């Protein structure tokens, strides 16, 4: 078979209700049974199952996950939406061979506006014996997602050669936090002295800003 | 452990794949053993299923490239995949089928999954850098600390801080593929004692290379 599943992403604020849906080409059931499945992958784990047969409940996962539907349709409510599900949900058929997934849909868990904790930090040592030089900085614990950082160094002068990685949704509080590295050569971070690490998010028009001088070289 | 599959690593181009499935706390004589895959970044796909009595369900596609055998007594699921081409890049999960009769069944429990990465290039080790705030300021009562992982090839990489202990305000910053090689890092924040003299460490472990490398801070 071949199953669609809607939205593809969805955010919905805590307290408040989501509802996957799951729509299959042809009727999954057979008799009064409906062969679905539910899973939830939270981001980094294995699957975890979340209903099986498109309404009974695994043992242990909690009350507020409904599973619903017959032969095409089918759809899975989560309500209330608590901070702990921002993951991705699959839904299974098992009706035939073979077994065919449907294509994810991402929680997001809207939230407050929360601004950065930008963080600087040197080179090693160590990474400078190999000849090159690296200048990190942690945006940490924004909401919303959307952040742009900038590098200046030593003038209002920008870079390229920069790298930006963005942790998914922690699962305590809704935030998430990200690291920028400037990658040099030593042999050109040397003859420098002022990087900044410049981030511009929704809560200011003023860009944080961390920012540190070479010292005693 | 409940179920936990090796296999792993790089593995070159058409030569073949054994990933072992050893399951715990159940037995194979009473159930069954899937094995599924997730390419990178995409959906979850069902490779195969032995059943109980040593009878085996194949995704016709795959089908003709793969074999899965169960040595009962071993406790241990094999699939062995043959012709390996670059897209047979995936996370490999085993799970548990808990079939009780055609209306009572799951794939209930779910192994944490072996990354193979189908390349004819040799693994890399990382280099491992700590960042530590370096220009003294009165860092109010907590500080953060950091461990930058760079160049390693194939994934996964594992950075765990002072061993396992601190997995409180420990952010890992997923992984970016640069010019053929993997860089990713993390950031713990730890107050502003369990830092100078309680000496933190970030332990990285590279599976593919044998890389066990604990860098002081
Ligand atoms: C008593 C019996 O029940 C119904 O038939 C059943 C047998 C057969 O037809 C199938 C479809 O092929 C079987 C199939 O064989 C094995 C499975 C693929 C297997 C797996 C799940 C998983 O995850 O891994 C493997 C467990 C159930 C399964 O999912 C399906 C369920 C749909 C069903 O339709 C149900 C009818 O009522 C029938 O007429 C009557 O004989
Ligand atoms: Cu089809």
């Amino acid at each position: 078979i071949v199953l669609t599943q809607s939205p593809a992403s969805l955010a919905v604020s805590l307290g408040q209700r989501a509802t996957i849906s799951c729509r299959a080409s042809k009727s999954v059931s057979t008799s009064g049974y409906s062969h679905i499945h539910w899973y939830q992958q939270k981001p980094g784990q294995p699957p975890k199952l979340l209903i099986y047969l498109a309404s009974i409940l695994e043992s242990g996962v909690p009350a507020r996950f409904s599973g619903s539907g017959s032969g095409t349709d089918f759809t899975l409510n989560i309500h209330p939406v608590e901070e702990e599900d921002a993951a991705t949900y699959y839904c299974q058929h098992s009706r035939e061979y073979p077994l065919t997934f449907g294509a994810g849909t991402e929680l997001e868990l809207k939230r407050a506006d929360a601004a950065p904790t930008v963080s600087i930090f040197p080179p090693s040592s160590e990474q400078l014996t190999s000849g090159g030089a690296s200048v990190v900085c942690f945006l940490n614990n924004f909401y919303p997602k959307d952040i742009n950082v900038k590098w200046k160094i030593d003038g209002s002068e920008r870079q390229n050669g920069v790298l930006n990685s963005w942790t998914d949704q922690d699962s305590k509080d809704s935030t998430y936090s990200m690291s920028s590295t400037l990658t040099l050569t030593k042999d050109e971070y040397e003859r420098h002295n002022s990087y900044t690490c410049e981030a511009t998010h929704k809560t200011s028009t003023s860009p944080i800003v961390k920012s540190f001088n070479r010292n005693e070289c | 452990v409940h179920l936990v599959q090796s296999g792993p690593g790089l593995v070159a181009p058409s030569q073949s794949l054994s990933i072992t499935c050893t399951v715990s706390g159940f037995s194979l004589t009473t159930y069954g053993v899937h094995w599924f895959r997730q390419p990178p970044g995409k959906g979850l796909e069902w490779l195969g299923l032995i059943w109980a009595g040593g009878n085996t369900d194949y995704n016709s596609a795959l089908m003709s490239r793969l074999s899965i055998n169960k040595d009962n007594s071993k406790s241990q699921v094999f699939l062995k995949m043959n012709s390996l081409q670059a897209d047979d890049t995936a996370m490999y999960y085993c799970a548990r089928f808990r079939f009780a009769s055609y209306y009572d069944y799951a794939v209930d429990y779910w192994g944490q999954g072996t990354s193979v990465t189908v390349s004819s290039a040799k693994t890399t080790p990382p280099s491992v850098y700590p960042l530590a705030p370096g220009c003294g300021d009165t860092t109010g009562s907590s500080v953060t600390s950091g461990c930058l992982v760079k160049g390693y090839f194939p994934e996964p990489v594992t950075v765990t801080w002072n061993s396992g202990s601190l997995s409180s305000s420990v952010h890992t910053f997923p992984a970016l593929l640069q010019s053929g090689l993997y860089t990713m890092s993390s950031s713990v924040t730890v107050p502003s004692s369990t830092w100078p003299s309680q000496t933190v460490t970030c332990s990285v472990a590279h599976p593919a290379s044998s890389t066990t490398v604990d860098k002081k801070l």
